[PDB]
């Protein structure tokens, strides 16, 4: 997860519509 | 695209008729036309693909996960038919993978992508997409092995270069990542003009000392990736007031600030009790943001969710904070204690979103050696006082005191966010 920084390829999760 | 096999060529008239309805927006009509084509011609791959494309369009129209799940199955059915043209085969499984990812079936997308690579071992682009699959589930090791295969066959692939450099940088091979990121962005290949690769290239240069990092931040600002050279968050909402330092009155959260400052010793004492009697609850910082030193965090809320076991250790603080949904409900922020020891230096960095403001409440502040820069201004903490900054701007921290420094971090929604956005924004 991206808490203090921006280290992940994506910071959100996908859950459809 | 060559989509019609031998048999489908003999029925192009019926297939083209059905597709025209889809292009005309008669989605419910086209599904029934393609359904009847699949019933009449159960082995036709074009008819089966048409049914999936129609189920796909219908899933968008209704915003239905169940309908999309059915389209995902029909896309696979196309690949199980006999004599499917290779172009139709790629398109049907690539789209299946995409929609599986859109639903969060990341493990299912990976299986589809692996099948594509087994079916077409010479397609570089499918390997590149498999590497993205591994990155989406966080498997940087397998992602790295994929892009190494690509860079062996096509060594000038810009997409492979940036993603290889991203993985290196994430594995803390800072110096080694730089040529892969710079050469990918400059290749101009599709997929290389992405803020993520500008972000990490400039950060990698900043860490190693190269003063040209600013130029890459500026180029990312010119190409619409960063709101400025200084504010480089990537999950943004446009228009929000943008300034590095805020006063309590400017935020409008004056009740929260007053509560924090009136009750600061209680917050301090519960944090010290955890340091003394439950030190294991403080977890080391895990985002590779430190050059050197010791920095640990004890989190009470994350993504708008209360940590029940953590609040057992600071129960009065958690009771106090429950009155302020502007921070407990901030799904793009945290509430946490943060301890830093002498000899710590945090690299310049930004947070991921402009949708939050970050409050710091000083709890135990050594009288010398602790400071925080944000943009072009450096400030210090005061015990029992709140500092507010926008951590989407570049900021940097030093701890060169003779004892520990403890603060309380309270993230709030950016005040200009509407209530509608506060409930719909994906959590971060
Ligand atoms: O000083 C601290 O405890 C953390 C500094 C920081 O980078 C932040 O609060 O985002
Ligand atoms: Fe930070």
């Amino acid at each position: 997860k991206c808490k203090d920084g921006l280290g992940e390829y994506t910071c959100t999760s996908l859950e459809g519509f | 695209p060559k989509l019609l096999n031998k048999f489908d060529k003999t029925i192009k008239a019926e297939l083209d008729a059905a597709e025209k309805l889809r292009k005309r927006g008669k989605i419910e009509e086209a599904v029934n036309a393609f359904k009847e084509l699949v019933r009449k011609y159960p082995q036709s791959p074009r008819a089966r693909y048409g049914k999936a494309q129609c189920e796909d369009d219908l899933a968008e129209k209704r915003r239905s996960n169940e309908v999309l799940r059915g389209a995902i199955e029909t896309y696979q059915e196309v690949a199980s038919l006999p004599d499917v043209p290779a172009d139709l085969l790629k398109l049907s499984l690539k789209r299946r993978s995409d929609r599986q990812q859109f639903l969060g079936h990341m493990r299912g997308s990976l299986l589809t992508l692996q099948r594509l690579v087994q079916l077409f071992p010479n397609d570089t682009s499918l390997k590149n997409d498999l590497g993205v699959g591994y990155l989406l589930i966080g498997d940087n090791d397998n992602a790295k092995k994929v892009y190494e295969e690509v860079l062996s066959v096509t060594p000038n692939d810009g997409f492979a270069k940036v993603h290889y450099g991203f993985i290196l940088k994430a594995q803390n091979k800072i110096a080694e990542s730089i040529p892969y990121l710079k050469e990918g962005i400059e290749s101009g290949d599709p997929g290389t003009d992405d803020g993520r690769f500008y972000f990490h290239l400039g950060d990698a240069m900043q860490r190693v000392g190269n003063k040209e990092a600013y130029k890459w931040y500026e180029l990312g600002h010119k190409r619409g990736h960063f709101a400025s050279v200084w504010q480089r968050s990537l999950y943004n909402v446009n228009g929000l007031k943008a300034q590095p330092w805020w006063t309590p009155k400017e935020t409008g959260y004056t009740e929260l600030v007053k509560s924090l400052e009136r009750n600061w010793k209680l917050i301090r004492d519960e944090g010290l009790a955890v340091m003394d009697k439950a030190k294991g609850l403080f977890l080391p910082e895990d985002e590779n943001l430190r050059e050197k030193g010791d920095w640990s965090q004890f989190t009470l809320w994350q993504q708008g969710r209360r940590n029940e076991n953590a609040c057992k250790g600071a129960p009065k603080t958690c009771t106090l904070l429950e009155k302020f949904p502007e921070t407990t409900g901030c799904r793009r922020g945290q509430i946490k204690y943060s301890i830093m020891h002498p000899g710590t230096h945090v690299w310049p960095h930004t947070g991921p979103t402009n949708c939050r403001l970050r409050m710091h409440l000083g709890l135990v502040i050594p009288k010398e050696g602790c400071k925080i820069r944000c943009a072009n201004e450096t400030k210090t903490w005061e015990e029992g006082k709140v500092l507010i900054f926008d951590d989407s701007f570049e900021h940097e921290v030093w701890q060169d005191a003779s004892s520990f420094r403890l603060i309380f971090i309270v993230d709030v929604w950016h005040p200009e966010l509407t209530p509608q956005q506060r409930r719909s924004l994906p959590a971060i």
